[PDB]
């Protein structure tokens, strides 16, 4: 089936879908064309748990039923500053006010 | 293809062209970016996850979770968003 | 007749048309066909082609899919011994209470818009009562009287 | 086919 997620680095926040039969590098492929940094610039994250090329995303955990439209599943992505891969840095939301 | 959103403290929401087309304001003023200085990002977060919500259930709906701290200022949101 | 019946009946009637599960005249069969497709405790409004009957309310117990019929007296909207002055107070009613004969309505339009979602959890925690100590201005607190109801 | 309660 298919898998809905939110691919996020710093204050950016990428809202896309992919078959549960895709790969993590088809996800790489995609922030490519959105973002224009190439695939070996970029690294995903589960969690802190990084992410292989050639694992699809079903093996990675993130399956329809735990990634729905309208609860997409978290992708940390950090992008190559020279020689190595920054820090994975998620800037939070805002939250909103306690209850009147 | 794809487009812009930006909160009110910065946050950028790529999302794509033909899901932010469901806000009819959003379709007013649209060429690959646009500034919504007065949503914060927590509550713009949210109806980007209603745009794929509607467009894809679109068709036994599951029901879209609304936290009861954030409905006032998604009401607000969603009646200037036209949708 | 009966003085201020008829400004209840003419009120209903456009919250009738405003909420999605209104289908107007409808045939109980297909009614009772298209409830059985759904899942228990699916209900629907739907006009009633008796005489003496001006809307029935269709839905899906556990043994089997039932059509009751919604009776005003004085001013008073009551099932086929409980009166209410609104209709969707009733349907509010029967939704709430532990029995839930009525869980979900069967609308035209399946997905609702957000300003609909919004103003239901609105007032789910605050209650019509509390639509008036609001921090909200003239034109969402009316949006938010239009339909006040958790349905 | 209609009932009450």
């Amino acid at each position: 089936m298919d898998v809905f997620l939110m691919i996020r680095r710093h204050k950016t926040t990428i809202f896309t879908d992919a078959k549960e039969s895709s790969t993590v590098f088809e996800l790489k492929r995609i922030v490519e064309g959105i973002l224009k940094r190439p695939p070996d610039e970029q690294r995903l994250y589960k969690d802190d748990q990084l992410l292989d090329d050639g694992k699809t995303l079903g093996e990675c955990g993130f399956t329809s039923q735990t990634a729905r439209p309208q609860a997409p599943a978290t992708v940390g992505l950090a992008f190559r500053a020279d020689d190595t891969f920054e820090a994975l840095c998620i800037e939070p939301f805002s939250s909103p006010p306690e209850l009147p | 293809m794809y487009v812009k959103l930006i909160s009110s403290d910065g946050h950028e929401f790529i999302v794509k062209r033909e899901h932010a087309l469901t806000s009819g304001t959003i379709k007013a003023m649209l060429s690959n970016e646009v500034n919504f200085r007065e949503i914060p990002s927590h509550v713009l977060s949210k109806v980007c996850m209603y745009f794929t919500y509607k467009v894809r259930y679109t068709n036994e709906i599951p029901e879209f979770p609304i936290a009861p701290e954030i409905a006032l200022e998604l009401l607000m949101a969603a009646n200037f968003l036209d949708c | 007749r009966s003085h201020s019946d008829f400004t209840v009946i003419t009120k209903t009637s456009s919250m009738l048309d405003t909420c999605g599960f209104y289908w107007g005249p409808m045939d109980v069969n297909v009614a009772h066909d298209k409830l059985k497709s759904e899942p228990i405790g699916t209900f629907l409004i739907r006009d009633s082609k008796q005489k003496n009957c001006f809307f029935a309310i269709s839905v899906k117990t556990a043994r089997e899919t039932v059509s009751i019929r919604i009776k005003f007296h004085a001013g008073k909207f009551s099932l086929d011994k409980e009166l209410f002055s609104c209709l969707f107070q009733l349907v509010e009613h029967y939704m709430t209470s532990p029995k839930k004969m009525l869980v979900s309505p069967l609308r035209k339009v399946r997905l609702r818009p957000l300003q609909e979602l919004c103003r239901k959890s609105i007032l789910a925690t605050f209650g019509r009562q509390n639509l008036d100590s609001i921090p909200l201005n003239r034109v969402l607190k009316d949006y938010l009287k239009s339909f006040p109801f958790q349905i | 086919e209609y009932s009450t309660v």
